[PDB]
């Protein structure tokens, strides 16, 4: 969720 | 005068066998005088035709046998084993020619004159084209057989030139005999830049004597054993090993996989 | 009875009878395996799944490739490959019809001995042959003569195939590939923040691969107009539904194939590995090849490719030799077109190891072509 | 007539093996007088070591760097033997110069790990030009022997306006590879290419012209040392094992023998 798509 | 002929002599006894008539060309280009340069490349060609071990094809022979010391007559003259026929051989020029009929006794000489007749077929099936000849001679007290095995491969078309040197000694002694030879391989490229391929390997062995057939069949073996070990590492350990060595001497990516940065590589004085 | 020509590709496995002009089976040379428990016991759940099975129940398999590189890893995984493309993708008996595959040149000599085991003992073809993959590739455009550029998800193969045989001395086997290829848009997609890692996740990638990625004519040109203006920039969203935004990225990735370097490959780029393989040729049919420079296999797709392949290779030769660049539609699968054709012949027909050959003299049939 | 001369004079500086250059280019002078400054000049050879002992560095010597009877070390900047006049650059381009020497310290740290390099700018109404100097010996504690030995020379037009400059690059590297390991015998191995590349580029405020001259040289040494490799498994694959190689040659026959006739069937089928 942090990552822009996927964490 | 003397130190002309002296670095002529240099120059033709080094000569790559694809291009020595042609570096004799440019020597006797280079310098005013052909007598000084033709009288000293007679002495050269000798010993040097001797080493390149080629062959010479006799015009009623039907065909070639190979040129040494072994063969060396003395008063310009060289025996054939095969025909039993001596020639004298031009050095500057192709043929040779005027054959002189030769007899011995040739009890030893004719142990192996088989050996050597089973040797052509196997040297046919070691190259596309190839020459040999088998010699006979006393040394010291000392029984031999001396069998040699020959190529040239040249074509201007592809400015790539290619050549090959066998020697091998088999000394009879029953029940246990010894051996001793020596290979080499020489290879020029010279489309726009420049390489070359130089090498040797020598060998030394020991033998048992049984019959006639096994012996013929036990040389040949090692020959094919030697020749095609020779080969297999020249090609497949130098197409590996030999960019792991030059890699050694100069990387072709660094130490970093990457292509290096000037900004970095100005400013950053890395740790020790 | 017709003949089932099988191209046994890194990526897709390619698939028909003979004489027809598309190949009848299309997939993703996968097997997967449960990532997770299978609790609802009624499903009739299977120990692994294949093609576009696997690909559909995507976000619950681990993905296994069976050919990495280009070498099978491990053979069983192959072999359900090989027992679905006829049972499942085709509805066929192995039994019952002659069977053609596709080989890599320079796969080392144990490799077919064990295809040609599993095809006549796993699988009981009534014949079988085994053929290098780049004939096929310029057999099917045509030509008699040319250099073949053959890249799909493993291997890039250079071949210089001359009265129709290949010359083994010239074939220059470079490890970058479709797959290598995939890896590095994982990473120039990161830098904009996007984040992909299960080998599920790869699969996702692979898709923006194939649509959104084209090869620039000229790097920094292109590159300089890109950091200017947006106007270069597109889109594709994922199974979630949120869109990625990308710009800079599209030439970037492919660009990788003239620079091996931005990998850290120490082998030469695509063009170069070309060329490299034609100059070991015979010189006199330098120029037969130039004329016929010809590109297969799915890498080979990209918009922009072609043209840079020209003006990119007319550096590396000398000029005026007319180099030409043979890339129309359809070559995604001129590979498995090529044994199509070639098992059409008459003469071929007759020249398959027969059933009957290998079941008299095994895997030894293959020592006399071996050495 | 000495056109020609030194036409031949030449070729044999191409025939002759790359090893023994010093040792064939003093014989060739001796030879030929009068033709020595011509052959000095065009005769390409290797590298010469020297220490400045007032800074204890290492640096290599050149013709451009030498000015008449003495060498500019670019460390301290005087001749040995010192003059009374000197061709120097300008102050700003010795600048230039000691940041070439060390952005090219650590770029051939990064790609060799060890021998030496030299970096010198020679000033021009137009622009700079300049020289890039390095040499590799291999590991003398291994059978394993060899040299590596890089010229660059540069030249560098900068433009009226724009702020462009055109880069015009030549380049040659010298090898040899000695090889004694496996038991399969020895081999030497020479090499020497040459190459030109031509490329402008625009000035800019964070890499300096040094960065654009680099760019170019990095990606010479790939393609030169690319060429190199290949050049070497190139010839020495395809002879050698054209040499010695017939029964897989003869099997690879039936193979097109078979596929001819196989490829004459497909011109009919092709049709139907
Ligand atoms: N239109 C396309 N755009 C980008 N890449 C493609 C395209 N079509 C195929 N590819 C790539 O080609 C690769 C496989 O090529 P192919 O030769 O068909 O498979 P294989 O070599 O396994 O037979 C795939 O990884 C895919 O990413
Ligand atoms: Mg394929």
């Amino acid at each position: 969720p942090a990552w822009x798509a996927x964490c | 005068d003397e130190e002309k002929v002296r670095i002529a002599a240099k120059f033709i006894t080094h000569a790559p066998p694809g291009e020595f008539n042609e570096v004799f060309n440019d020597v006797r280009l280079l310098l005013n005088n052909d007598n000084l340069l033709r009288e000293g490349a007679a002495h050269a060609f000798a010993q040097y035709n001797m080493d390149q071990f080629t062959p010479v094809k006799i015009e009623g022979y039907d065909d070639q046998v190979l040129i040494t010391e072994h063969g060396d007559l003395g008063n310009s003259r060289f025996l054939d084993p095969r025909n039993q026929i001596s020639f004298k051989f031009d050095h500057l020029r192709k043929e040779a020619s005027d054959p002189q009929p030769e007899d011995v006794d040739g009890g030893l000489k004719s142990w192996r004159e088989s050996c050597d007749s089973a040797l052509r077929a196997y040297v046919k099936d070691h190259y596309s084209n190839g020459f040999c000849t088998v010699y006979a001679k006393t040394i010291d007290g000392q029984q031999t057989i001396i069998a040699c095995i020959e190529s040239h491969q040249f074509q201007p078309k592809n400015f790539w030139n290619g050549r090959w040197r066998s020697e091998w000694k088999f000394t009879i002694t029953p029940p246990s005999a010894q051996v001793v030879g020596v290979l080499k391989i020489q290879v020029h490229y010279y489309e726009d830049g420049n390489v070359q391929l130089v090498s040797h390997k020598d060998v030394q062995d020991s033998v048992t004597v049984s019959n006639e057939v096994q012996t013929t069949k036990e040389f040949i073996k090692i020959i094919e054993s030697a020749e095609n070990e020779y080969q297999t590492a020249i090609s497949e350990n130098y197409q590996t090993m030999s960019d792991t060595t030059f890699k050694a001497l100069r990387r072709q990516l660094p130490v970093t996989r990457t292509k290096i940065d000037w900004n970095k590589i100005l400013s950053y004085k890395i740790g020790k | 009875i017709a003949a089932l020509v099988v191209d046994n590709g890194s990526g897709m496995c390619k698939a028909g009878f003979a004489g027809d002009d598309a190949p009848r089976a299309v997939f993703p040379s996968i097997v997967g395996r449960p990532r997770h428990q299978g609790v609802m016991v009624g499903m009739g759940q299977k120990d692994s799944y294949v093609g576009d099975e696997a690909q559909s129940k995507r976000g619950i398999l681990t993905l296994k490739y069976p050919i990495e590189h280009g070498i099978v890893t491990n053979w069983d995984d192959m072999e359900k490959i090989w027992h679905h493309t006829f049972y499942n993708e085709l509805r066929v008996a192995p039994e019952e019809h002659p069977v053609l595959l596709t080989e890599a040149p320079l796969n080392p000599k144990a490799n077919r001995e064990k295809m040609t085991q599993i095809m006549f003992e796993t699988f009981n073809t009534p014949a079988m042959y085994v053929a290098i993959q780049a004939v096929l590739s310029l057999y099917a455009s045509g030509r008699t003569t040319g250099i073949v550029m053959d890249s799909g998800d493993g291997v890039t193969h250079t071949v210089p195939i001359y009265e129709g045989y290949a010359l083994p001395h010239a074939i220059l086997r470079l490890d970058l590939a479709g797959r290598d290829l995939t890896d590095y848009l994982m990473k120039i997609l990161t830098e904009r923040g996007y984040s992909f890692t299960t080998t599920a996740e790869r699969e996702i990638v692979r898709d923006i691969k194939e649509k959104l990625c084209y090869v620039a004519l000229d790097f920094e040109q292109e590159m300089a107009t890109a950091a200017s203006s947006s106007s270069l920039e597109k889109s594709y969203e994922l199974p979630d539904g949120q869109v990625i935004t990308i710009g800079n990225e599209r030439f970037r990735c492919p660009e990788a194939l003239f620079q091996p370097s931005f990998l850290g490959m120490e082998s030469c780029g695509i063009h170069e590995t070309t060329f490299n393989s034609i100059m070991k040729c015979d010189v006199d049919i330098r120029k037969d090849l130039y004329a016929n420079t010809v590109l297969s296999g799915g890498t080979t797709m990209y918009p922009g490719i072609a043209d840079r392949m020209q003006k990119e290779i007319t550096a590396l030769a000398p000029s005026t030799m007319k180099i030409k660049i043979i890339a129309p539609p359809e070559r995604k699968y001129s590979v498995w077109i090529g044994g199509s054709i070639l098992a059409s012949l008459s003469t071929f027909q007759q020249m398959w190891i027969s059933k009957q050959e290998y079941d008299e003299s095994g895997p030894s049939i293959v020592h006399r072509k071996c050495f | 007539m000495s056109d020609q001369q030194l036409d031949c004079a030449l070729d044999l500086m191409r025939r002759l093996p790359p090893q023994q250059i010093e040792k064939n280019l003093s014989d060739l002078i001796d030879l030929v007088p009068s033709l020595c400054e011509d052959l000095l000049s065009s005769v390409d050879q290797p590298l010469k070591i020297a220490r400045d002992k007032v800074v204890g560095k290492d640096y290599l010597l050149c013709d451009y760097n030498r000015d008449g009877d003495s060498y500019r070390s670019p460390w301290s900047n005087k001749y040995d033997p010192p003059l009374e006049d000197g061709a120097m650059p300008s102050a700003r381009l010795r600048k230039l110069e000691v940041e070439a020497n060390n952005a090219f310290d650590q770029y051939r740290d990064l790609y060799f790990e060890g021998g030496v390099s030299s970096v010198y700018l020679w000033d021009l109404d137009h622009g700079f030009a300049g020289v890039i100097l390095i040499k590799k010996a291999g590991d003398g504690s291994k059978k394993i022997k060899g040299c590596w030995d890089s010229i660059h020379v540069v030249e560098v037009q900068e433009k009226s306006s724009g702020r462009t400059a055109h880069y015009k690059l030549t380049s040659t590297v010298m090898l040899w590879l000695q090889t004694n390991k496996s038991g399969s015998g020895t081999m030497n191995l020479g090499g020497s290419l040459t190459r030109q590349m031509e490329k402008d580029e625009t000035v800019s405020d964070c890499s300096p012209h040094i960065a654009n001259i680099g760019r170019l040289v990095e990606d010479m040494e790939n393609k030169i040392r690319s060429t190199l490799n290949e050049i070497y498994f190139g010839k020495t694959k395809d002879i050698v094992n054209g040499l010695r190689s017939v029964q897989t040659f003869a099997d690879k026959s039936k193979q097109e023998a078979l596929k001819n006739d196989l490829v004459e069937a497909l011109k009919r089928k092709q049709q139907c």
